[PDB]
């Protein structure tokens, strides 16, 4: 304020910004064959849990 | 006289295609169906009978 004589004038304010882009879209997609579902030793629902764990 | 009011009719029942009588599935052994609810091979074992001694 002292170097300015004793003058003051008002500045314009401004902003910065960043974009959160929601640009990721990812998928799981697999077949459970009915012949395999019948012929295997037990439940295949562990593959639905594996798909969820992968995402 | 009635050129327009005598109906032609359609049977509501389809006539079956004849094919041939199936017999073999009743004539062969079916006991291995129970164990075979899973897997892709059934192993069937037979007895070798013990021999008779004098």
């Amino acid at each position: 304020y002292k170097a300015a004589g004793r003058q003051t004038s008002a500045d314009a304010i401004s902003d910065t910004g960043v974009d959160l882009l929601i640009d990721q879209e990812k998928s799981i997609d697999f077949l459970v064959d009915d012949i395999d579902r019948v012929q295997v030793a037990g439940s295949l629902e562990a593959y639905t849990r594996a798909g969820a764990t992968a995402l | 006289a009635f050129n327009n009011f005598i109906p032609e009719l359609w049977s509501d029942m389809l006539l079956e295609e004849w094919t041939a009588q199936t017999v073999f599935a009743n004539l062969v052994n079916r006991e291995y169906e129970g164990i075979a609810s899973k897997g892709n091979v059934v192993h069937i074992a037979g007895v070798v009978a013990p021999t008779v001694k004098d």
